[PDB]
């Protein structure tokens, strides 16, 4: 039952693939090809530059110098070797392109586009030594641009916005900072996706200190926050969590980390999370430290997350003349970039939903991380998690459901997961809770519990008609997508085999009933019951509980 | 058919056996004790090839598993006391069920979502931190191929296995749990993205190194991994999430066409597949995603040489992409055609009742609304009054759907006619978009009214106010017309009407179905905000007398939360005295309610004290303790207290 050999492929060599792919890449949004963008680059105010058989003349073709180095080192190196060689050369490049008085940095970001395409290309057996070389080099690159993410809390009465009005060097350094943090992202996640063996060899307290510099710079509590860097930094925190949940004895890396730094991270996570979601002006500026407003100043995808309008893409192309070797970027209006259809706003409502998914998701993850307690282990997790539960319960019911916009589905799946969070709390972590905390908020926890304890009527459905009516009232947008999906985009959405038309009807029944704020899962209500109706703390003795029992019926 | 009565009694009596009470999970290992044998048997009565040619009865068989395990969540991780769970020893059992569901993709999706179940599957599993073991075996057989020394039937079975594993790692989240390590992160971009992208490189190379209908299904999945993994989150122009995956599938389709086999006749698939694929692609900016990874220059073969009449429509849409003005006016009812000397077929060249849909829809897009949606689903001023008269007719005789088929329309069109202060327009800003602070500081009082200036309300009283439905009918339709009135009055200061509001709120209390409960409360602020008659005067207090006069804690929160929200939302020293009464309601009274009053005090802080403190002191911890985190600051405000009270009271005693 053998299967014969199949070696007669005309195999494209991995090195050749890498080469051609870089050689003709065009990025998501612009108009022009990577290497040739490069071919429109001259590094002028540094009249000579040279590191390792890598001469460039004064007015020389940067881009051709690239393709030169590329091809020559081609018949030198293998795949990984070609990576690390580029990485070192481009690193020296970027470093000096950085440290220079009159130098403009046009090339830097585009080379950072390199950085991505490159390092992403094949992270299979790449070694952390090279990774960290690039990595540290860019973190301290960032501290060479640490003059960004700590710009003040607001425009002062004197601070003007009269301007050269350039979006140029703004977008320049924005791409720089972002792309750079985005490096941090990508290479650090190639770390996390490397074999577990090659891990602690990279982690020193230098990671803590350098990333501590940048984090403090980033998730400001005394400046403007900046949603993209907010993203990046916090997922690096997530990277810490990742190495925790992955290293079997993660106690190694934990002991590496410092208590003050866990604090200066989780506290700023609190600062992040007790902000709010208001699609009302997600696209303007309002109360700060409270709104993740991704303004056009920095609104595109980011080197991974295809977030939306990506409205900067072609403006990436508009940066070079795409006809002449050049050093300083081509002009763009700071304002032409960016009432037609707020459906983009609602794409983003789904995304910032994925963000608060991240918020609760990392908090869950650290929850499971600390099976044993710690110093930042303090219970304010119980407080604030339950607090968020309360607020997205009450304001949920009074505002967001019924507004015929599919944000509510994920807006509720959020707290449906926070249910698991709290139920994790009930099972595991009830050997620390402070009387201090329980009686600082006897209020909100009982609110949370009774939110489903009043839901546990379990007395709605009884037919199709009323709930399908609810649906026709609210589920308009959700059905727009339901019918786009059933009519456009699915194998399963044709030829129901007669055992799933009922699945259609009752699943839509359950989803609409679960849409209108009421009758959540039997699992939900009983798991919450195992917490309150169990008397493990004196929340609920009968003498002060039957007033709620009667307030439910009972 | 055979054990049909047995299954009927089973499902009926076990649905009866929801729990000892309505409290139904049974979170713990339950202390009957007869579900071990039936646990084994529900899957032990199905492995029989004489009962494996029918969809529905096996679907009921697997829904039996759904019920058994769903309502014994103490089954999966039950500590099979070697070291393991029973989700682990259902892994191999459900693999046979997923071999049946390999073909039935619909059933596979359902099974994945169905199977504390998934939470617990990786709750103590992540605490124990089987996956290391399975990944070792995977790498093993994976590398065992590539060179070609595998079985024939483990070949087949596990080739389907590779495809199904790819489908698993490629599906959306909200089904799978976060239980596994490698799904943790969010923003739609979590960890195994790239460990699975490394797995993708691996599968690409190995299967390039790799029965007609087999290749059919193969390219079906080649589409599928990027075809059924969308985040959508939009209107009719939805979102496909990973471009790398997109172009990778494009190039493997290229390699398949290069081989030129897996061509099977009767066209169950070819046409449909290719059509759907390029349709999806078109408008979407990833033209450049397509450009490289797949031109069909060879098998395009549109010289009458070369199922074979379906890649022609993708060639037609590529000519539409060419686009320069040579194209002309719509004649054959097809697209605005172009100079042909050509034009291949009609919008359904091959029309097995679904290919027609896909193509004709896509090609229709070549043309260079929510409000329109339901209108066409049941295919202005004239529309207004024609609606009025036709609804007179519809409530003439016991309609229940096309009758109520007008309420939401009424509302949203009130929104549009307010806006006119219908062309391309749907859900609207104040009507339907939240903001930072108070929704009800957001609303505008001195806006128009309903009486006749809104013929919407004119028809509203015409057919929905003086009706026997308000008396004793339309359990929920009479509610839907009130969500209409919701948005209506939202856009319109109403008159007092409140006769509906009052008995409506008391209804909302009892409610029977807990749907009406806070619904009235949602209603109230509309009445509360007001102008043009008792804007901010007694009107609210008038409601208040009503409300406070209601005292029952039966459906307590209806009585109480709204009681708050009104006064809450109201303006200054008025609501100040109101919150004085509210902190009275929290003062020392109905521990069920004083506490919750504090809860929603925190709530309003989310979205009086000195006066009361001094008062109660003169008269004679929780509140201040919760407020300031410690009561000792009372020194700060003790000024007007110690001086004016605490001594003159009972000159010698106190």
């Amino acid at each position: 039952n053998m299967v014969p050999l199949n070696p007669n492929r005309i195999i494209p060599d991995e090195t050749s693939l890498f080469l051609e792919s870089i050689l003709l890449h065009q990025i998501i949004g612009a108009d022009l090809s990577t290497i040739e963008i490069l071919n429109r680059l001259k590094l002028d105010y540094i009249t000579e530059f040279k590191f390792k058989n890598f001469v460039i003349a004064k007015g020389a073709p940067i881009g051709k110098s690239i393709v030169s180095l590329l091809l020559r080192c081609k018949k030198t190196l293998t795949l990984d070797r070609f990576i690390d060689t580029l990485l070192e050369d481009i690193a020296v490049l970027i470093k000096e392109i950085s440290v220079h008085p009159n130098e403009s940095k046009l090339a830097v970001p585009f080379l950072v586009a390199l950085m991505y395409q490159i390092v992403q290309f094949r992270p299979s057996a790449t070694h952390n030594l090279a990774l960290k070389d690039c990595f540290l080099f860019i973190c301290d690159l960032i501290r060479i641009y640490h003059h960004v993410l700590k710009v003040p809390i607001h425009e002062s009465n004197m601070n003007l916005h009269v301007e050269p009005q350039i979006f140029q060097y703004e977008l320049i350094d924005y791409l720089i900072i972002s792309y750079s943090f985005d490096l941090l992202e990508g290479i650090l996640r190639v770390l996390q996706s490397h074999p577990k063996q090659t891990y602690m060899e990279f982690f020193d307290e230098n990671i803590l200190k350098s990333f501590e510099f940048v984090y403090k710079l980033a998730l400001t509590i005394s400046y403007k926050p900046m949603v993209n860097v907010i993203f990046s930094a916090v997922e690096v925190v997530n990277i810490i969590t990742s190495i925790i949940l992955n290293m079997d004895n993660s106690s190694d890396l934990k002991s590496l980390i410092s208590g003050s730094w866990w604090r200066d991270c989780i506290t700023r996570l609190y600062a992040l999370l007790e902000k709010e979601i208001k699609s009302g002006d997600v696209y303007n500026e309002n109360v700060d430290t409270t709104t993740l407003h991704m303004s056009k100043y920095h609104d595109f995808f980011g080197l991974i997350r295809n977030i939306g309008d990506n409205e900067l893409g072609g403006l990436i192309s508009k940066l070079i003349y795409t006809d002449r070797l050049q050093s300083v970027p081509r002009v763009i209006s700071k304002e032409d970039i960016g009432f037609t259809a707020p459906i983009i706003g609602y794409k983003m409502e789904k995304w910032l939903l994925k963000l608060k998914d991240e918020v609760l998701n990392i908090f869950e993850n650290l929850l499971m991380i600390y099976g044993d307690d710690a110093t930042i282990v303090n219970g304010e997790m119980l407080i604030h998690s339950s607090k968020f539960l309360s607020r997205e319960q009450a304001l949920m019911i009074e505002r967001y459901v019924g507004q015929d916009s599919p944000n509510l589905d994920l807006r509720c799946h959020l707290i449906e997961h926070t249910l698991t969070i709290i139920y994790r709390l009930w099972k595991d972590h009830f050997k620390q809770l402070r009387e201090e905390q329980i009686k600082q908020v006897e209020s909100q926890l009982i609110m949370s519990l009774w939110r489903f304890l009043v839901c546990q009527t379990e007395t709605v459905t009884a037919n199709e008609r009323e709930m399908r009516d609810h649906r026709h009232l609210v589920d308009s947008l959700h059905d727009l997508t339901i019918k786009d999906q059933a009519s456009y985009y699915e194998d399963a959405f044709e030829d129901l085999p007669e055992y799933i038309e009922e699945e259609l009807k009752m699943q839509l029944n359950k989803r609409t009933g679960r849409i209108m704020q009421v009758k959540y899962d039997e699992k939900f209500q009983e798991m919450a019951r195992t917490i309150l109706e169990s008397k493990s703390f004196d929340l609920t003795t009968l003498e002060e509980a039957d007033s709620l029992y009667i307030s439910m019926g009972l | 058919e055979s054990h049909v009565k047995y299954l009927d009694e089973l499902i009926l009596a076990i649905k009866d056996l929801n729990s000892g009470v309505d409290s139904k999970v049974q979170i713990k290992k339950v202390p009957s004790l007869k579900i071990l044998n039936t646990l084994i048997r529900n899957l032990k009565d199905q492995r029989r090839n004489n009962i494996m040619k029918n969809d529905t009865i096996f679907s009921k068989t697997v829904s039996a598993l759904a019920l058994l395990l769903e309502y014994n969540p103490f089954l999966l991780v039950m500590k099979d006391s070697n070291g393991n769970f029973e989700i682990q020893r259902l892994i191999d059992d459900f693999l046979n069920i997923s071999v049946l569901n390999y073909d039935n993709y619909h059933r596979i999706w359902f099974m994945r979502r169905k199977l504390a179940c998934v939470e617990f599957y990786g709750k103590p599993a992540k605490f124990q931190l089987h996956f290391e073991n399975t990944m070792n075996l995977y790498e093993q057989a994976l590398t065992e191929v590539l060179l070609g020394k595998t079985e024939l039937l483990k070949f087949y079975d596990t080739l389907k296995g590779l495809y199904i594993l790819l489908y698993w790692f490629t599906s959306e989240y909200s089904t799978f749990g976060n239980s596994i390590a490698f799904l943790d992160s969010s923003l739609g971009f979590t960890k195994f993205d790239f460990n699975f992208q490394r797995l993708i490189r691996i599968v690409l190379y190995v299967f390039d190194s790799c029965y007609a209908e087999i290749q059919l299904k193969y390219i079906s999945l080649v589409v599928d991994y990027v075809c059924n993994r969308t985040i959508s989150t939009a209107l009719d122009a939805p979102a496909l999430v990973c471009c790398e995956q997109l172009k990778f599938v494009l190039t493997t389709m290229h390699h398949f066409l290069d081989n030129k086999y897996g061509l099977l006749d009767n066209d169950p698939t070819m046409a449909k597949g290719i059509l759907r694929l390029y349709s999806l692609c078109i408008s979407n900016d990833f033209s450049k995603c397509f450009v490289d990874h797949f031109p069909i220059d060879q098998w395009a073969d549109f010289s009458q040489s070369e199922t074979n009449k379906a890649l022609s429509i993708v060639y037609f849409d590529l000519k539409r992409r060419s686009l320069p003005v040579e194209a002309l006016k719509y004649d054959n009812k097809f697209n605005i055609w172009v100079y042909q000397s050509p034009d291949s077929s009609l919008k359904n060249v091959t029309s097995p009742f679904d290919d027609r849909y896909k193509q004709l829809e896509k090609l229709r897009l070549l043309v260079l609304l929510l409000k329109y949606r339901v209108n066409q689903l049941s295919p202005f001023k004239l529309i207004l009054n024609e609606a009025s008269v036709s609804i007179q007719t519809c409530f003439k005789t016991n309609n229940i759907t096309r009758l109520t088929s007008w309420t939401v329309i009424l509302g949203r069109l009130a929104c549009l006619e307010s806006e006119k202060f219908m062309d391309n327009w749907y859900v609207c800003h104040l009507c339907d978009i939240e903001k930072t602070g108070n929704p009800f500081v957001r609303i505008n009082p001195n806006r128009p009214e309903a009486a006749g200036k809104s013929e919407i309300f004119r028809i509203l009283h015409s057919n929905f106010l003086s009706h026997p439905n308000i008396d004793e009918f339309s359990e929920s339709l009479l509610s839907g017309i009130l969500f209409s009135l919701h948005r209506i009055f939202s856009h319109f200061q109403p008159p007092k009407q409140i006769n509906k509001s009052f008995k409506l709120v008391q209804k909302c209390f009892m409610n029977s179905n807990r749907y009406l409960r806070l619904l009235s409360t949602r209603i109230i602020p509309l009445f509360n905000i007001s102008d043009s008659h008792n804007s901010e005067d007694e009107h609210t207090a008038t409601l208040i007398k009503f409300l406070q006069s209601q005292k029952l804690p039966v459906v307590k929160e209806n009585l109480v939360i709204a009681w708050t929200q009104l006064t809450l939302t109201t303006s200054n020293d008025v609501f100040d005295t109101l919150l004085l009464k509210l902190i009275d309601i929290f003062n020392s009274d109905d521990y069920s309610l004083r506490i919750m009053m504090t809860l929603q005090i925190k709530n309003m802080a989310k979205i009086i004290l000195p006066v009361l403190l001094r008062q109660l002191g003169k008269n004679l911890q929780n509140l201040i303790e919760l407020l300031g985190y410690s009561s000792k600051t009372i020194l700060d405000i003790f000024q007007r207290y110690i001086i004016p009270y605490a001594i003159i009271q009972y000159k010698s005693d106190v």
